[PDB]
C-alpha cells in the first residue's frame, strides 16, 4: 500500500507536473495516514500545493499553506508559496514587495528573484526578463 | 576463620553502591532519546528556514 | 568505464563494509565460543576473511566488471578496522564463557 | 582459565562499561551535530568560487565542445586585464572525554580484576594493567576495568557506521590555464558507431 | 525476507551452543579432570551457524550498482528535463478548469 509514498516521492524527483494524479493521491494521502507517515508529510504538502494551483481548485492551497504557517512560523519557503498563491490570482506588485522583502532581510537567497522572473514573464514580458536572468547569473 | 593473604582481589568490593549505577545508564538511555529527537527536529528546521 | 556515477561508488563501498565490520565480529564471538588461544585465533581471522572474499566473487557474478574495475577491495577491503572487532568479540566471549 | 571469579563482577562491573561507552560515543555523535555552526559569509565570495569551479570544469573537460568556444572563454578568462583574472582585486573534543572518564573508573572500579585475554602479553606493561592489584605475581593477561573500556572503545569505533588568497587563487588559475590544449577528441566516433552495429535490445 | 529468518536462526543456535559450552566447563572445572577437549557436536553446531549466518547476511546485506552513469538515462525524455520547477507559471489554459 506504501507505494502511493514512493510514487509520489519519484513525481518529486524526477519532475513530471501533471497535476492530475498528484492532487488525487495527496488528497488520499493527507488524511489519517499523516501520523502514520511521521515527519515527512509536509514536503507533501509542499508538493499538493503547486499541483493544486495548476489544476484550478485552489481550496486545498489554504488548508496546505496555513497547516505549514502553523508548523513553520518564520519561515521563508511558506512566503515563497504565498507569493505563488498572490501571483495566481494576479496580485503582481504585493509578490514583488514579499520578494523583495524576504531578500532584503536575506540577500543570498535565489527562490525570490526566480519568481520575480517568473511574474515578469507571466505578463508577457521577455526582453526585461532575459537581462534580469543574466545579470543574476553575473 | 578466614584470611585474606592479597585483600580478596576476586571478590567485588564488599562495598559496591548499585544504585548510583542504576540511576546512570538511564540518565544515558534518556539523554540519548533527547539528543535524537533534539537533532532531529533542528536539522529539519534547519531545511524549512 | 569513461563516465563514472561516483555515488553507486560508495554505495557498493558501504555494502562492503557493512559484511565486513559485521562478519568479523561473528568469527571473533565464534572463537571466543570454542576457546582457542593465542596464534590460532588470528589465523581464523585470516581464513574467515579469505572466504568472505570468495563469497563476494559468487554474489558479483563474472567478475563483472561494471560495478568494481578491479578485485583489490574484495580481498584486502577495509581489513584492520576488523581486526580490533575480532579481537573484542573474541575476549568477550572467552571471559564469558570459559572463565565465568 | 585457572581462576574461579564471582559472577556479580559479570553482571556489575563489566557489561556497565560495554554499554556505557557505546552510548557515550552515539551521544558525542548526535551533540557534534548539535553544535555546528554555518556563516553567511557573502555574495562576493560565493560567486568568485563559483566562477573558479566553472574554470576548474573547463580545464577538465573542456574538450567536448567547438575548438572556437573554448578559446573564446578561455580568451575571456587569459585577455591581458579583460581575463577575469587579471581585473579583480581586493582530537582534543574526541580524545578528552575518553580520558576523564578512564580516570573515573580506575579511581571507582580498581580493587579488583575483571577478565583474560588470550593472547600472551609482555611482563613491562602489566603495573599499568592491573592498578590496584598487590600481587605482582601474575601473567598479564589478568587485566583491569580500565583496559577492558578502552578496548571497548577502539573496537565500537567501525560499529557506528554500520548503523548510522582569493587574488593569489585567481592567478594561480590563470596561470594554470595559460598553459592548456583543446584536443576536441570526438573526431572518429562516425566510424567507431557505424563499426559493428546498433546495439539495442530492450523494446 | 526469508534470508532475516535465517540470520536469526543462525545466532539461536550460536548462543545454545555459548551455553552448552559454559556449562560443560563448568562440569570440567568441577570434576578437576582438566585435561579433555569439547565435544564434537558442539563444534560442529556452532560451525554451521556461523557459515549459514554469513551467507544470509551478504544476501541481506545490500545490492550492488553499475558505476557507468548513462545507465540511469536509459529510461529518461525531455518531458522530465524541461519542467524548471523554480521558474513555473500557471498563467495558463488548466486555469479554466
Ligand atoms: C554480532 C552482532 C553484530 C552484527 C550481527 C549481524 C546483524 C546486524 C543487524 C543489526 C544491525 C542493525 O542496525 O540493524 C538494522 C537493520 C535495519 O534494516 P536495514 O535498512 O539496515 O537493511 C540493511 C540494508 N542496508 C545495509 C543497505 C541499509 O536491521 C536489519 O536489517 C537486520 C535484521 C535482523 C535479523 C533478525
Ligand atoms: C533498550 C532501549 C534502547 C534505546 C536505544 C534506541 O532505541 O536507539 C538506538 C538504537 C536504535 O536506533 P537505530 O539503530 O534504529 O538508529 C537510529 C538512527 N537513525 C535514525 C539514523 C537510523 O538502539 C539499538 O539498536 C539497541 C542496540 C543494542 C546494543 C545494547
Ligand atoms: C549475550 C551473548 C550470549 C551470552 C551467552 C550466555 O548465555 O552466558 C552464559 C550465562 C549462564 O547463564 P546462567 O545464569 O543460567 O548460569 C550461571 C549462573 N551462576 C553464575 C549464578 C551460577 O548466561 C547468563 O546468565 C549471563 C547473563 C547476561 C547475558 C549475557
Amino acid at each position: 500500500w506504501e507505494e502511493m509514498r514512493d510514487k509520489m516521492r519519484k513525481w518529486r524527483e524526477e519532475n513530471s507536473r501533471n497535476s492530475e494524479q498528484i492532487v488525487e493521491v495527496g488528497e488520499e494521502l493527507i488524511n489519517e495516514y499523516a501520523s502514520k507517515l511521521g515527519d515527512d508529510i509536509w514536503i507533501i504538502y509542499e508538493q499538493v500545493m503547486i499541483a493544486a494551483l495548476d489544476y484550478g481548485r485552489d481550496d486545498l492551497a489554504l488548508f496546505c499553506l496555513q497547516e505549514l504557517r502553523r508548523q513553520f512560523p518564520g519561515s521563508h519557503r511558506v512566503k515563497r508559496l504565498t507569493g505563488m498563491r498572490f501571483e495566481a490570482m494576479e496580485r503582481y506588485d504585493d509578490a514583488i514587495q514579499l520578494y523583495d522583502r524576504i531578500l532584503q532581510e536575506d540577500p543570498t537567497n535565489t527562490a525570490a528573484r526566480k519568481r520575480k522572473i517568473a511574474i515578469r514573464k507571466a505578463q508577457g514580458k521577455n526582453v526585461e526578463a532575459i537581462r534580469e536572468l543574466n545579470e543574476y547569473l553575473e | 576463620t578466614r584470611v585474606y593473604p592479597s585483600k580478596q582481589f576476586d571478590v567485588l568490593k564488599d562495598d559496591y553502591d548499585y544504585v548510583l549505577i542504576s540511576s546512570v545508564l538511564f540518565g544515558l538511555v534518556f539523554a540519548t532519546m533527547i539528543t535524537k529527537r533534539l537533532a532531529q527536529v533542528k536539522l529539519l528546521n534547519r531545511a524549512w528556514r | 568505464p569513461p563516465f563514472i556515477s561516483e555515488a553507486a561508488v560508495r554505495g557498493n563501498a558501504a555494502v562492503l563494509d557493512y559484511c565486513r565490520t559485521s562478519v568479523s565480529a561473528l568469527s571473533g564471538a565464534t572463537a571466543g565460543i570454542l576457546g582457542l588461544t593465542g596464534l590460532y585465533g588470528f589465523i581464523f581471522y585470516l581464513l574467515a576473511s579469505v572466504l568472505l572474499s570468495l563469497l563476494l566473487i559468487l554474489k558479483a557474478g563474472r567478475r563483472w566488471n561494471k560495478y568494481f574495475k578491479s578485485r583489490r577491495p574484495l580481498f584486502t577491503g577495509g581489513l584492520i578496522g576488523g581486526l580490533f572487532t575480532y579481537v573484542l568479540f573474541w575476549t568477550f566471549l572467552y571471559g564469558m564463557v570459559h572463565v565465568y | 582459565p585457572e581462576l574461579l571469579l564471582d559472577s556479580n563482577i559479570r553482571l556489575w562491573v563489566v557489561l556497565p562499561i560495554v554499554i556505557i561507552t557505546f552510548f557515550v560515543g552515539m551521544i558525542r555523535h548526535y551533540v557534534s551535530i548539535l553544535l555546528q555552526s554555518d556563516k553567511k559569509l557573502t555574495q562576493e565570495q560565493v560567486s568568485d568560487s563559483q566562477v573558479l569551479i566553472r574554470s576548474r570544469v573547463l580545464r577538465e573537460n573542456g574538450k567536448y565542445i567547438p575548438k572556437q568556444s573554448f578559446l573564446t572563454r578561455k580568451y575571456y578568462f587569459n585577455n591581458p586585464e579583460d581575463g577575469f583574472f587579471k581585473k579583480t582585486k581586493r582530537n582534543v573534543t574526541n580524545v578528552l572525554p575518553m580520558i576523564l572518564i578512564g580516570g573515573w573508573i580506575n579511581m571507582t572500579f580498581s580493587g579488583f580484576v575483571t577478565t583474560k585475554v588470550p593472547f600472551p602479553l609482555t611482563l613491562r606493561f602489566k603495573p599499568m594493567l592491573q592498578q590496584g592489584i598487590e600481587l605482582l605475581t601474575l601473567d598479564a593477561s589478568w587485566v583491569s576495568s580500565a583496559s577492558w573500556y578502552f578496548l571497548n572503545v577502539f573496537g565500537l569505533r567501525s560499529i557506528y557506521s554500520l548503523i548510522l588568497d582569493t587574488n593569489k587563487a585567481f592567478k594561480t588559475e590563470w596561470e594554470a590555464l595559460e598553459l592548456t590544449d583543446h584536443q576536441w577528441a570526438l573526431d572518429d566516433v562516425e566510424e567507431e558507431l557505424m563499426a559493428k552495429d546498433l546495439h539495442f535490445e530492450g523494446m | 525476507s526469508l534470508w532475516k529468518g535465517l540470520v536469526g536462526i543462525g545466532l539461536f543456535a550460536l548462543a545454545h551452543a555459548a551455553f552448552s559450552a559454559a556449562q560443560h566447563r563448568s562440569y570440567m572445572r568441577l570434576t578437576e579432570k582438566e585435561d579433555e577437549s569439547l565435544p564434537i557436536d558442539i563444534v560442529l553446531q556452532t560451525l554451521l551457524a556461523f557459515a549459514v549466518t554469513c551467507y544470509g547476511i551478504v544476501h541481506i546485506a545490500g545490492e550492488f550498482k553499475d558505476m557507468d552513469a548513462t545507465s540511469e538515462l536509459k529510461n529518461k525524455t525531455f518531458d522530465t528535463l524541461r519542467n524548471h520547477p523554480s521558474f513555473y507559471v500557471f498563467n495558463h489554459r488548466g486555469r479554466v478548469l
